[PDB]
RNA sequence: GAAUUGGCUGUAAAGAUGCGGCCUACCCGUAGCAGGACGAAAAGACCCCGUGGAGCUUUACUAUAGUCUGGCAUUGGGAUUCGGGUUUCUAGAAACUUGGAUUUCUAACCUGAAAAAUCACUUUCGGGGACCGUGCUUGGCGGGUAGUUUGACUGGGGCGGUCGCCUCCCAAAAUGUAACGGAGGCGCCCAAAGGUCACCUCAAGACGGUUGGAAAUCGUCUGUAGAGCGCAAAGGUAGAAGGUGGCUUGACUGCGAGACUGACACGUCGAGCAGGGAGGAAACUCGGGCUUAGUGAACCGGUGGUACCGUGUGGAAGGGCCAUCG
RNA sequence: GCGACUGUUUACCAAAAUCACAGCACUCUGCCAACACGAACAGUGGACGUAUAGGGUGUGACGCCUGCCCGGUGCCGGAAGGUCAAGUGGAGCGGUGCAAGCUGCGAAAUGAAGCCCCGGUGAACGGCGGCCUAAGGUAGCGAA
RNA sequence: AACCGAACCUGGAGAUAGCUAGUUCUCCCCGAAAUGUAUUGAGGUACAGCCUCGGAUGUUGACCAUGUCCUGUAGAGCACUCACAAGGCUAAAACCUUAUGAAACUCCGAAGGGGCACGCGUUUAGUCCGGGAGUGAGGCUGCGAGAGCUAACUUCCGUAGCCGAGAGGGAAACAACCCAGACCAUCAGCUAAGGUCCCUAAAUGAUCGCUCAGUGGUUAA
RNA sequence: UGUUAUGGCGUGCCUAUUGAAGCAUGAGCCGGCGACUUAGACCUGACGUGCGAGCUUAAGUUGAAAAACGGAGGCGGAGCGAAAGCGAGUCCGAAUAGGGCGGCAUUAGUACGUCGGGCUAGACUCGAAACCAGGUGAGCUAAGCAUGACCAGGUUGAAA
RNA sequence: GAAACGAUGACUGAAUCCGCGCGGACCACCGCGCAAGGCUAAAUACUCCCAGUGACCGAUAGCGCAUAGUACCGUGAGGG
RNA sequence: UCAGGGAACUGAAACAUCUCAGUACCUGAAGGAGAAGAAAGAGAAUUCGAUUCCGUUAGUAGCGGCGAGCGAACCCGGAU
């Protein structure tokens, strides 16, 4: 059998692509914010690098 | 009273160096006021970094103590 | 509780918040600017609350 | 472990028959002794460690036997005062109540005596009594019982102190760098201490001056600065960031070429493009503050929009996206 | 010195100043008693006992005696007021239907015990102090 | 029922065990780590960093030279801040001659160090994509510092080398020191450190001196 | 080849370690037993084979001194997005700045097999203190209950 | 949990074919089905027992036993 | 096989929900099997047509200190 660690799926971590890990943008999530505007704006969608073989087989078939 | 505090480093420094070639949006220096001053084809961020606008060899102006500065030669 | 404090903004009929309040310690009850919602224009804010 | 197993002194992981130098010692036993072989026995009960255990404790957490308590059921007529219900009728009351409440009643039920010892039957019969007990549910109590928690660094542990962020030595002229090394700050502030436009230039001392006279205030001359910059220091600053007025919010939405920095995850700086503003005559400068401290991933939720999802379909519950709060 | 005394204990390192003990005291308990074993409206023990009795606690023959502090905690009473659950109540807010109706929430008022609150209580837990706390050591003893 | 802070037996059950111990045939090739961040973390793990294998690229690697910029240590100095030595002047701060100390002083300031270009020159590693790791307890000496008593075979950072995993010669013995990196054989030759009276391989060497103490072969005021 | 005398040289083995001849662990000796496995249409790579823009079956049926059949289903072939959805384009957005992606380098995939790892399960072998379930024990011992038995001899001298 | 539906422990308590249940709060429409009565072979599991077979063992292996739940241990359960 | 009861070590790198697992164990009933079984169903095609078993769907949809982890069904292909 194989579990998808479903911790990786609606949360970032999209699988997609020439095959790399494509994750989100993080800090001032809907706690709470004054701070910047650039900031505020700039938690789009990441990509992480050094992790991806860890973060592919929690979700290998691409949930 | 016992005192064991300190502060995380800050990479603070010159970067680009004499006779680099940059390119624009390259930080060239840190520092904390203006050891080094802007100078043509440079700007200066809001923590007093300098920075290339324009591509190309680099600086080397420094007569003034306290009076140096950073530029880009096309 | 507290001094300072956050109050959001609302448009002159717009919606658009912006929540970057300052202190209670001067502006006693003042408390209007101007920014633009999904309007192009910008627009009068009221900080009430 | 195997041994063909001496003394001194020296070295070796720091107490040497076994390594080095020097001394001594023919081979083998028997009776004895108890310095050595870190002699033997029990993988130290002390001590420290393990996100080991178990016994016990309490006003540590959490349940729970037990127990108290309101409602409903077993559970029943009556009289009585009834906040009121319905058709009754010359504000008004008899058929009646849905009930609550003392009070009272005897067929439920409990319990006792009579040839029939526990039980069953009649009871001239006796007492209690719709309470109690029991069944579900509500809340309290509940170390009686039960499952667990009880951080780390640490010149052994404990006690004391210390856990994040900023500044300066140390830090060896690049960046970096430990110590329970040496010093000191932050968990904010500012409707203007912000944008821009315009304009002033500070300490300090000397002579002379109204109550003040070491130091208020004015006046002249000196005056790279000996000031100031909201706070800590360090850098920086005289063409100003310092001191002052006029307008107003760029204390903006959509973005982000390129780089500093970090194992990540975060963090920093940012030219230039669009929508729309602001000050300026303009060039131009504005996406907070001289800069470096004023900070918390994720989860779960509150509030405002949006109309993406929404399980037969059309909606709505619920969810997502954007913004914000804890 | 300690304990009054006979006695009892750690089978296998402790026999004792430990335990119990007569005597004393507080409190509980009206009889299907309190309390204890129990899957149990079963049955038992208390006890074929009934307050001169039974349970629980602490002291520990006998003699002289057993002081001050009810603020905290515990316990017994009070029970004007505050708080508080299910339940009764359902005014009002929304969906969804053409409508009838169905439907998600949902208050105010009224709802117990308990706790806050007020008294008392020490042979109740306790306390009798550092050059304000509720009070601050009555007798007797003291380098034990 | 010969070990009772919770009996014995069987079962769950091969409990769980970041902890100990053990893990066996052969030759060949390469060859580490005891660092950095985070951690109910500290003798455990995750990601980096260092090893290896394969693929791609193809000198991009390494020293060394030249050119260029960056730096505030050593030293030094007293022009700021602190401390501070003897005088003059005076209502003593200040001011002058003479005179100093400094990690948190700096008017100055090296040698060195780093970034870039070039290869004007000799070398041969580099980088990227993937599969497998181990390691995350380091120790000693010289140099530079803190803590310590300018103690320690102390402790904690930096830096070079060795041991760790390094056999061989020297240092009597002796991980770290000196010389030197062991593919196998030889009853052949040259050297290094260190040696040449006998144990003990090799000049009782040659020329000038020195010490008459066994100094050599154990400190100082 | 066996055995000797004599010279030179020469600090057991393992483990654990900064560092072992160590006066640190283990072991009397010899024999034999004794520890990196298995599983699954599971993941991810290396090598090899078949067929290749396509590759392949599962359960089963029928035949078995032998294997064929069986397309249900699985993997490539389209990506971007929270998603509806668009689609070599897509998402953010009021259009022009980006993220990911196809082109170009179209690296060609798939089913088997052996191997390196991974996951799950005792998962390299041996070792707990303990936790829970159902039973066995009061023939020892702590106690209770019913019924029996036992205590030479001597001294003292209470009430009445 | 927006938490339907089945299930009973306690208290209540309907409707008939223009009627009743469901389609994941709920409503309308549109669909699927007739609860509170029973029985029902075969395809499935297992291995005390028997037969055949084996890139299974062959005397420390293989079942504990080349036979033995014996000897032996325990008061016993039980071990062996 | 079905039923009435129903653990805990363990994993979560601590532990309460959670997992282990309706596993072990105890008890009741029955047979060669047993259970289940003839739609107030599945489900979205106005498809299907008792039950059981196997393959696949698919680790998908979902569940979850949204942690550890747990994990369907329909369609379709078979046995009957
Ligand atoms: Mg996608
Ligand atoms: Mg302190
Ligand atoms: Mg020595
Ligand atoms: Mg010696
Ligand atoms: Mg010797
Ligand atoms: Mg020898
Ligand atoms: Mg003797
Ligand atoms: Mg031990
Ligand atoms: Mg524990
Ligand atoms: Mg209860
Ligand atoms: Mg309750
Ligand atoms: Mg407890
Ligand atoms: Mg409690
Ligand atoms: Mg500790
Ligand atoms: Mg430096
Ligand atoms: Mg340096
Ligand atoms: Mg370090
Ligand atoms: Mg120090
Ligand atoms: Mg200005
Ligand atoms: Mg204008
Ligand atoms: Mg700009
Ligand atoms: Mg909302
Ligand atoms: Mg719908
Ligand atoms: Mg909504
Ligand atoms: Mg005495
Ligand atoms: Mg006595
Ligand atoms: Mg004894
Ligand atoms: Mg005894
Ligand atoms: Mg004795
Ligand atoms: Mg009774
Ligand atoms: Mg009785
Ligand atoms: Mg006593
Ligand atoms: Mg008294
Ligand atoms: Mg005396
Ligand atoms: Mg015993
Ligand atoms: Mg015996
Ligand atoms: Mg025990
Ligand atoms: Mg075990
Ligand atoms: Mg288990
Ligand atoms: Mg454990
Ligand atoms: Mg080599
Ligand atoms: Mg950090
Ligand atoms: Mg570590
Ligand atoms: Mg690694
Ligand atoms: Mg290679
Ligand atoms: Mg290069
Ligand atoms: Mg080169
Ligand atoms: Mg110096
Ligand atoms: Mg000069
Ligand atoms: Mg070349
Ligand atoms: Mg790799
Ligand atoms: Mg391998
Ligand atoms: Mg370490
Ligand atoms: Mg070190
Ligand atoms: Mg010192
Ligand atoms: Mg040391
Ligand atoms: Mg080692
Ligand atoms: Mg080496
Ligand atoms: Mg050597
Ligand atoms: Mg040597
Ligand atoms: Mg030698
Ligand atoms: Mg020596
Ligand atoms: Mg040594
Ligand atoms: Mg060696
Ligand atoms: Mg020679
Ligand atoms: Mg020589
Ligand atoms: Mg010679
Ligand atoms: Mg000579
Ligand atoms: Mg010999
Ligand atoms: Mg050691
Ligand atoms: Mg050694
Ligand atoms: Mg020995
Ligand atoms: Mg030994
Ligand atoms: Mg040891
Ligand atoms: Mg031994
Ligand atoms: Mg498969
Ligand atoms: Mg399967
Ligand atoms: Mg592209
Ligand atoms: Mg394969
Ligand atoms: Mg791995
Ligand atoms: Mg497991
Ligand atoms: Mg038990
Ligand atoms: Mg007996
Ligand atoms: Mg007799
Ligand atoms: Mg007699
Ligand atoms: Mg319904
Ligand atoms: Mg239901
Ligand atoms: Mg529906
Ligand atoms: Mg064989
Ligand atoms: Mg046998
Ligand atoms: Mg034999
Ligand atoms: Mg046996
Ligand atoms: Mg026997
Ligand atoms: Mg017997
Ligand atoms: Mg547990
Ligand atoms: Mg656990
Ligand atoms: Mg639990
Ligand atoms: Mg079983
Ligand atoms: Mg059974
Ligand atoms: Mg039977
Ligand atoms: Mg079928």
């Amino acid at each position: 059998p194989k579990m998808k660690t479903h911790k990786m799926a609606k949360r970032r971590i999209k699988i997609t692509g020439t095959g790399k890990v494509m994750a989100f943008k993080s800090g001032k999530r809907h706690q709470n914010t004054g701070k910047s505007g650039d900031e505020i704006r700039g938690k789009g969608k990441g990509f992480v690098l050094a992790k991806a073989e860890w973060a592919r087989m929690k979700l290998m078939l691409p949930r | 009273s016992k005192n064991g505090r300190d502060s995380n480093p800050k990479y603070l420094g010159v970067k680009k160096f004499g006779g680099e070639v940059v390119k624009a949006g390259n930080i060239l220096v840190r520092q904390r006021g203006t050891k080094f001053k802007a100078g043509q084809g440079v700007g200066m961020g809001r923590d007093h970094t300098l920075f290339a606008l324009s591509d190309g060899k680099v600086v080397f102006i420094n007569k003034g103590k306290g009076a140096r500065f950073i530029s880009i030669e096309a | 509780p507290r001094i300072i404090v956050k109050m959001e903004s609302s448009a002159g009929t717009g919606f658009y918040y912006t929540t970057t309040k300052n202190r209670r310690n001067t502006q006693a009850k003042l408390e209007l600017k101007k920014y633009d919602p999904v309007a192009k224009k910008h627009v009068v804010f009221r900080e009430k609350k």
